[PDB]
């Protein structure tokens, strides 16, 4: 029985009218010593779809190697897999979502928290959740570990419900993304300044940012606290 | 020579073994069906032959799952083996992928099903040929499964006794049930000329016929009884 030993915290997405934003910050932490610095937890799988994983750093590199085995095995025996039996989110969330719950009943949990964040080749957005208690749902808005409690409310403003994607937008949804960050950068201690951000879109395809930076800095605010409580 | 028919481990000079080919005989001495497709549908047409007239005939279509469903031709023993392995994969990728496994994909893991017994020692290569029809993605399919293991994609073909006089039927017309869409009718019309060539004395009976069906929208029926007295 597994313990995590280095891990990643947090991942964020959310739902726009044509396509999806997954992000997290990138860190292995080891505990309290913030061990690795440039761990990339956002895998590109396809084309039309990034699985961020988040959780044990050593159980990811193991899903990481499964999932360069399932592209590999959509090639296999197609005379072509571009659009004919193209690969999916949908495909690989079942995929992983098999998998996380058999490793648990033999008792070796795979220790992670998972999102898949993608689009359909059937227009339809796609957004899930799946962990190492083999739980899932789905759900418009996402967020694991720390996060959950977080900085998911904050995305639940900007879209409550179903019927509220189609009055949200691509520069809108970014904008809610990085302020999510921004709190998670302040107020997470295995959240660091470095982020990447992968927006998949329809129509746009893959947009991959890879080593954005917290601003909107506030600070500036802190020479006015004095004291603990009482102090002149 | 012919001394060498009596080992599937064992090859002729000729270069060959003696029993694939039989195996390829055993198809001929059994029952006859006739595929043919079109771009939004797939048919077979089969003739269920009885014992005697107090005798209610054979089921010679096996409904695989609610995207595919194939036809026997020659001995059944070995027909109901290769079905159950067949339908096992097709649950296999519903569980597991969330998908309608592909009938390309599916026919070839066939292929490699019937290899596995041909080299081993014990067990033989199987004595039926099976007509697989399908409804994928990649829409339509008809394929047509070997003995041998041979898997061929073809817009038409028929197998058993007499089948030489389906295929003359289908080759004039190749073009014509290309072009046909959107009538499932017009489809089993085709089906139902083609398999009156493959007969020589005999008639076709409402309980003769059993007509199999699956398109865009349409899951996989067999029709049976009073439901061949439409297009009889």
């Amino acid at each position: 029985t597994q313990q995590p030993i280095v891990t990643g915290t947090s991942v964020i997405s959310m739902k726009y009218d044509n396509g999806v934003i997954i992000a997290a910050d990138n860190l292995g932490s080891y505990g309290s010593l913030l061990r690795f610095n440039g761990v990339e937890r956002l895998i590109p799988v396809g084309d039309n779809t990034v699985v961020g994983i988040s959780g044990d750093i050593s159980d990811m590199q193991h899903i990481e190697r499964l999932l360069k085995d399932l592209v590999t095995e959509n090639a296999y025996d197609n005379p072509l897999a571009d659009a004919e039996e193209a690969l999916e989110p949908s495909y690989i969330f079942e995929y992983l979502a098999t998998v996380m719950y058999q490793r648990r009943s033999k008792m070796n949990p795979l220790w992670n928290a998972i999102i898949v964040a993608g689009v359909q080749s059937n227009g339809d957005q796609f957004l899930r959740y799946v962990n190492l208690l083999g739980v899932t749902y789905s759900s418009p808005t996402l967020a694991t570990g720390f996060g959950a409690h977080m900085a998911n409310p904050l995305l639940r403003k900007v879209v409550d419900r179903e019927s509220d994607i189609p009055k949200t937008t691509v520069q809108v949804a970014e904008e809610a993304i990085v302020n999510a960050m921004r709190v998670l950068y302040y107020r997470d201690a295995r959240s660091s300044r470095n982020f990447s951000l992968a927006i998949i879109d329809k129509n746009t395809g893959l947009t991959f940012k890879k080593n954005l930076q917290v601003e909107n800095m506030k600070w500036d605010f802190a020479k006015d606290i004095k004291g603990y409580g009482t102090q002149k | 020579r012919n001394n060498y028919d009596g080992d599937t481990v064992t090859f002729s000079p000729t270069g060959r073994l003696f029993q694939v080919e039989y195996a390829l005989e055993a198809i001929k001495q059994g029952s006859v069906t006739v595929g043919l497709r079109s771009n939004t549908h797939a048919v077979l047409v089969a003739l269920k032959r009885n014992a005697d007239e107090l005798s209610s005939y054979q089921k010679k279509i096996i409904k695989c799952d609610e995207h595919m469903g194939l036809s026997l031709a020659g001995l059944a023993p070995d027909a109901r083996v290769l079905s159950n392995y067949l339908r096992q994969q097709c649950n296999y990728s519903s569980l597991v992928f969330n998908r309608k496994l592909a009938v390309e994909r599916a026919g070839h893991l066939l292929c490699d099903k019937a290899q596995k017994n041909t080299q081993s020692y014990g067990g033989r290569p199987y004595g039926v040929g099976l007509l697989i029809i399908g409804y994928d993605k990649s829409g339509a399919h008809l394929l047509e499964f070997q003995p041998s293991g041979n898997v061929t994609e073809l817009y038409g073909t028929a197998i058993g006794a007499r089948s030489q006089g389906a295929k003359t039927y289908l080759e004039r017309t190749l073009d014509t049930f290309i072009k046909i869409d959107g009538n499932p009718d017009e489809l089993i019309k085709a089906g139902v000329e083609a398999i009156s060539q493959s007969l020589r004395d005999e008639s076709l009976t409402v309980d003769n016929l059993s007509i199999a069906i699956v398109g865009k929208d349409t899951p996989f029926t067999i029709y049976d009884g009073e439901a061949v007295a439409k297009y009889i």
